[PDB]
RNA sequence: AAACUGCGAAUGGCUCAUUAAAUCAGUUAUGGUUCCUUUGGUCGCUCGACUUGGAUAACUGUGGUAAUUCU
RNA sequence: UGGUGACUCUAGAUAACCUCGGGCCGAUCGCACGCCCGGCGGCGACGACCCAUUCGAACGUCUGCCCUAUCAACUUUCGAUGGUAGUCGCCGUGCCUACCAUGGUGACCACGGGUGACGGGGAAUCAGGGUUCGAUUCCGGAGAGGGAGCCUGAGAAACGGCUACCACAUCCAAGGAAGGCAGCAGGCGCGCAAAU
RNA sequence: CGCUACUACCGAUUGGAUGGUUUAGUGAGGCCCUCGGAUCGGCCCCGCCGGGGUGCCCUGGCGGAGCGCUGA
């Protein structure tokens, strides 16, 4: 289960690999065009909504 | 896939004909409009030649005619009472060509006091309260009063039309196809039309 | 005698509810009659002028035109209403056997109530029209009586 | 066929296009225009067979869009433009003009004309129409809609139009005693005088036309082009003046020309 | 070049399975209707801004499926 | 006003309508140069309501198709015949609805069946008459395995467009994906029988 | 009547098969109508300024839309 992250304020894209099932529990059971607090990806991803 | 061919059916002698070519595109048919009443909805469909035909599904008002002195005003559709084709098509509120409906009597009445200056409607026991028409009666000259007097020297109509005018609804007929142009035009019923269709309604409702 | 069915029958050229000065007598209650000359040297009869029948497929008082072919035939049966069947007897030639054969091709034409003095065997002429029915294409222009019937 | 045809076979061409057989499969189908398909003549056919200015189908295209050929005062860049009866064609640089008149046989003929005669064109009115705000209209046989005509122009007359302004200069009335010629049918190109005009209600009204030497023939009403008022023609007639020589006199004339030529 | 837009692909080519007043042939009519393109006319006839708005291509960058003129 | 053999034809007048899926009345592009006190000009390209024309298409009128009686009656509230009024269709019309009358074809062969039947212009033989063939280069019609439905477009029930059924069939990590040579060459089958 | 071969015919097996019409029932897909509203835009308040005009409007945003209107 991969993740593609784009930053629209400068148009920079990269992909990260998430092999841990506990990090994607917040992502599951959601629709499109909704804001999810990505507070589980890591220490530098505190206070991010995607 | 509704076809309009003349080769699905038997011949003049009664013998069956065998079809040789399938359904073409000029040979086309479409489902019925079933023009109801309510807030106005009109759809467009592209036809042969690139033209458009307005499919009136629901409508409110109509542009009827009253031919005794040739006036036409926009008039609201009230209720359908008779259809010469199908007896089910009065139970469902459907509009077709040469159909029999009731329309409201207000703008023809306003035209009647504003042109002929005689009261129409306004049944006894309640007179003209909001004081607008006698304002128009006053501040005239002698020539204009002579012109109105020579005009209303002959101001007689049918008594059944008068009774419909106290009743507030005029029995009307539709002379337009709503599934082709999208509007509901026509003319009000007068003369022998009124007695014939009133006889038909009183025979059917009895 | 008229107004038999569930809708009013009228001629959509004239206005039948003109407002007179009086709406009484002496000038009213004689409705105008719509008629036209069909052409091709044919003369309209008086029954289409002073009659009271209402049609939409009559060549004289109606909305149908006359163009194309002019044919003739003998009236065979008068069973179905407002239209009749005529019989055309013609001769066919064979090149191999230099001898003729007679053939008949009966077909249905339209009879307006203007011509009601029609019995079996009367010679009529017809003119081509637009299709008025599934098998009806022709309108009768005049009627000619057969032999006898001196009464 | 689900749509309009766009090709035309060589043996399906009309005979007056005057082609051969063992050259190609197809024939030039003209673009849609004022004239019908079976009554017109493509510009490629004329430039490649009659005037012999070009030999292939590309040379005709080069001459055509080189802006060298003018059609009724207007330059045309279509190689398959329909040219019909009295279509005035002009070449501005070598100073030649041609008028298309049917000759004594059933075909077109090359006919060089002076430029002073190339300024106008005789054409036949087809029907009379009334416009929107009460404007009378004329429909001409080459589809020229002319506003505000003369009040004495009837259904089967002939008007003369200057090619620079599009207006009517003079006209010929349809009457017996006028010079006439036929456009279509078994008779074609014969010049004669109208004598009789039989009226049949509901069908074609045949007429009777007498030649200038004693021959007579009958054609339909649509097969009529009035070209003169009396005996003098209003345009320059081609060689032979349209007399329709029979096969015996044609054989005698050819034998006399062969004997005189040697 | 690419790509957006517009036009053409309903033409041409091959075959004779169906179809016996059906197809087709000659002769008529659309006064009972639509018509791409070309041609000609109309395009200040109506009585009430010295040029407006935001979306997508092509492009850049980043990906999935074994696989497509896929996205 | 004008016309037809003939209009409920065109034009004229009055009173209105003018659809939110909405009629038009130019927010487009290039070349050559400019006169007259910022205004003002020449030739084109594109687009547009309407009208006629051109290419046509489509529905109808009259006449004409091979054999068979071991097919003599057929159709008929599962429209067959006609009338009234409507729906739909670009238009007429049982094309289809609701109501009426029992009509319509037939020994002059209807109906039913068969066809080794696409139709015609034509081909072979032929004193005069005829007989047989016409799948085949030009014209018209029908189909793209066979029925059914449809988007776009002026014009398609289009198949070198799409969508499901069955017959048949390709690739595969087995989850899925992709097609119809009665086009030109070519191959198999079928065959007495037909090419790069 | 005796022998060989062949042709069709009748016939148990209510044999096998290929096409069509059809009672009744099911019926994918498209089309039309009634609903359905995931998602995407625009205007009026809070917060900062630079104002000509003589503490107030033209100028730029996000968090709550106030789930207010309206369009696809």
């Amino acid at each position: 289960m991969k993740l593609n992250i784009s930053f629209p304020a400068t148009g920079c894209q990269k992909l990260i690999e998430v092999d841990d099932e506990r990090k994607l529990r917040t992502f599951y059971e959601k629709r499109m065009a909704t804001e999810v607090a990505a507070d589980a990806l890591g220490e530098e991803w505190k206070g991010y909504v995607v | 896939g509704i076809s309009r061919d003349n080769w699905h059916k038997r011949r003049k002698t009664g013998g069956k004909r065998k079809p040789y070519h399938k359904k073409r595109k000029y040979e086309l048919g479409r489902p019925a409009a079933n023009t109801k009443i309510g807030p106005r909805r009109i759809h467009t469909v592209r036809v042969r030649g690139g033209n458009k035909k307005y499919r009136a599904l629901r409508l409110d008002v109509g542009n009827f005619s009253w031919g005794s002195e040739c006036c036409t005003r926009k008039t609201r559709i009230i209720d359908v009472v008779y259809n010469a084709s199908n007896n089910e098509l009065v139970r469902t509120k459907t509009l077709v060509k040469n159909c029999i409906v009731l329309i409201d009597s207000t703008p023809y009445r306003q035209w009647y006091e504003s042109h002929y200056a005689l009261p129409l409607g306004r049944k006894k026991g309640a007179k003209l309260t909001p004081e607008e028409e006698e304002i128009l009666n006053k501040k005239r000259s002698k020539k204009i009063q002579k012109k109105y007097d020579e005009r209303k020297k002959n101001a007689k109509i049918s008594s059944l039309l008068e009774e419909q005018f106290q009743q507030g609804k005029l029995l009307a007929c539709i002379a337009s196809r709503p599934g082709q142009c999208g509007r509901a035009d026509g003319y009000v019923l007068e003369g022998k039309e009124l007695e014939f269709y009133l006889r038909k309604i009183k025979a059917r409702k009895g | 005698d008229i107004q038999t069915e569930r809708a009013y029958q009228k001629q959509p050229t004239i206005f039948q509810n003109k407002k007179r000065v009086l709406l009484g007598e002496t000038g009213k209650e004689k409705l105008p009659r719509y008629y036209k000359n069909i052409g091709l040297g044919f003369k309209t009869p008086k029954e289409a002028i002073e009659g009271t029948y209402i049609d939409k497929k009559c060549p004289f008082t109606g909305n149908v035109s006359i163009r194309g072919r002019i044919l003739s035939g003998v009236v065979t049966k008068m069973k179905m209403q407002r239209t009749i069947v005529i019989r055309r007897d013609y001769l066919h030639y064979i090149r191999k056997y230099n001898r003729f054969e007679k053939r008949h091709k009966n077909m249905s034409v339209h009879l307006s109530p203007c011509f009601r003095d029609v019995q079996i065997g009367d010679i009529v002429t017809v003119g081509e029209c637009r299709p008025l029915s599934k098998t009806v294409r022709f309108n009768v222009l005049k009627v000619t009586k057969a032999a006898g019937t001196k009464k | 066929a689900r749509g309009p045809k766009k090709h035309l076979k060589r043996v399906a061409a009309p005979k007056h296009w005057m082609l051969d057989k063992l050259t190609g499969v197809f024939a030039p189908r003209p673009s849609t225009g004022p004239h019908k398909l079976r009554e017109c003549l493509p510009l490629i056919i004329f430039l490649r067979n009659k005037l012999k200015y070009a030999l292939t189908g590309d040379e005709v295209k080069k001459i055509c869009m080189q802006r060298f050929i003018k059609i009724d005062g207007k330059v045309r860049a279509d190689i398959t433009y329909p040219a019909g009866f009295m279509d005035v064609i002009s070449i501005d640089k070598t100073g030649e003009n041609f008028r298309l008149i049917y000759d004594t046989k059933g075909r077109f003929a090359v006919h060089r004309i002076t430029p002073e005669e190339a300024k106008y064109k005789l054409c036949k009115v087809r029907k009379i129409f009334v416009g929107t705000k009460g404007i009378p209209h004329l429909v001409t046989h080459d589809a020229r809609t002319i506003r505000y005509p003369d009040p004495l122009i009837k259904m089967n007359d002939t008007i003369q139009i200057d090619l620079e302004t599009g207006k009517i200069t003079d006209f010929i009335k349809f009457d017996t005693g006028n010079l006439c010629m036929v456009t279509g049918g078994a008779n074609l190109g014969r010049i004669g005088v109208i004598t009789n005009r039989e009226r049949h209600p509901g069908s074609f009204d045949v007429v009777h036309v007498k030649d200038a030497n004693g021959n007579s023939f009958a054609t339909r009403l649509s097969n009529i082009f009035v070209i003169g008022k009396g005996n003098k023609p209003w345009i320059s007639l081609p060689r032979g003046k349209g007399i329709r020589l029979t096969i015996a006199e044609e054989r005698d004339k050819r034998l006399a020309a062969k004997q005189s030529s040697g």
